[PDB]
């Protein structure tokens, strides 16, 4: 359909690469703003229990 | 308390499932797990309430014997 | 469930704040190895019916404090256990009525 | 002392979505150099309706004789 269109195929691989990469950002993304969360919510708890948030850093 | 910390707990270690490996078995596992945690946590305190209803009966009873001795007391001030 | 925007995000924020919420808290209680039927088995005595009727028993006929205010069971408790200006309004156990 | 049912995290950094995908399946270099070939094979050839027809064909999917049985003229 792109050759149809007629330009290159090479700009098909382009575009693959790219959604690649655009999946591969969006995933990593997420992931990273689970850790922020994460961090973010042990330092609460450990703000609010300090006990039990250290009995957990201990066991980890 | 030991089941609000261990609900908590599991909920950072099923963001750890999160972060590591999601595609992993224990996540379903995990997913279970804190469920089995929250039907304590409610089968618990389920277990208050004849206790609490007993406890109502009590009180009651304590305030029906005051204000039958406050009427006394104001019928024979009259 | 598709979609959640910053209008949105804030009633959340309000509607579970309103559902949910200098210490000042309750004052602790220990483990109580004592208990009359099971544990320590008091034959029915007296001093104990005497204790629950009349004096203060924090685990039995009330919930005591810092700052030293009883508070029994038909009553509402206030506290703070931030530092915030929110208070946690701890309502009765019993609701006489 | 221990929380209830608390078990063992995965091992610390299998196959994530939070690596460079990438640079680990080795097609780095490729989206290096990519970051027409009909104007590139028209550096072989003259340019680039049946063309739709072309591309109809491919959206759906005895010479000796031929040369005997080609007889024409010329002018």
């Amino acid at each position: 359909e792109y050759i149809d269109q007629g330009r290159n195929p090479q700009l098909y691989t382009k575009e693959c690469l790219e959604r690649a990469l655009a999946k591969n950002e969006q995933v990593k993304g997420k992931i990273d703003t689970m850790k922020k969360f994460k961090s973010l919510l042990i330092q609460e708890l450990s703000k609010v229990f300090p006990e039990d948030m250290a009995k957990y850093r201990s066991i980890r | 308390r030991k089941l609000n910390m261990s609900i908590l707990i599991n909920f950072l270690d099923l963001l750890d499932i999160l972060i590591r490996s999601p595609g992993s078995i224990k996540r379903e596992e995990k997913l279970e797990d804190l469920k089995l945690l929250f039907v304590h946590v409610h089968h618990l305190i389920n277990e208050y309430r004849p206790h609490q209803a007993r406890e109502t009966l009590r009180v009651m009873m304590e305030v029906q014997k005051r204000q039958r001795l406050e009427t006394a007391e104001r019928f024979q001030k009259h | 469930l598709s979609r959640n925007e910053i209008i949105q995000s804030y009633l959340s924020r309000q509607s579970s704040l309103l559902s949910s919420s200098a210490r000042q808290l309750h004052v602790l209680v220990p483990q109580s190895p004592p208990t009359d039927l099971p544990g320590l088995t008091r034959e029915v005595t007296q001093d104990d019916l005497d204790r629950i009727q009349a004096s203060q028993w924090p685990g039995v006929n009330g919930c005591q404090d810092t700052q030293g205010n009883w508070y029994d069971w038909t009553q509402c408790i206030s506290l703070d256990p931030h530092g915030d200006d929110g208070r946690l309004n701890i309502l009765p156990y019993v609701c006489l009525d | 002392g221990p929380f209830y049912l608390m078990r063992e995290l995965p091992g610390s950094t299998e196959l994530t979505g939070s690596t460079n995908l990438i640079t680990h399946y080795n097609l780095e270099q490729a989206y290096n150099k990519f970051c027409d070939l009909p104007g590139m094979i028209d550096l072989p050839g003259s340019h680039d309706l049946r063309s739709l027809i072309e591309k109809p064909p491919i959206l759906s999917s005895g010479t000796m004789l031929a040369g005997f049985r080609l007889h024409t003229g010329p002018l």
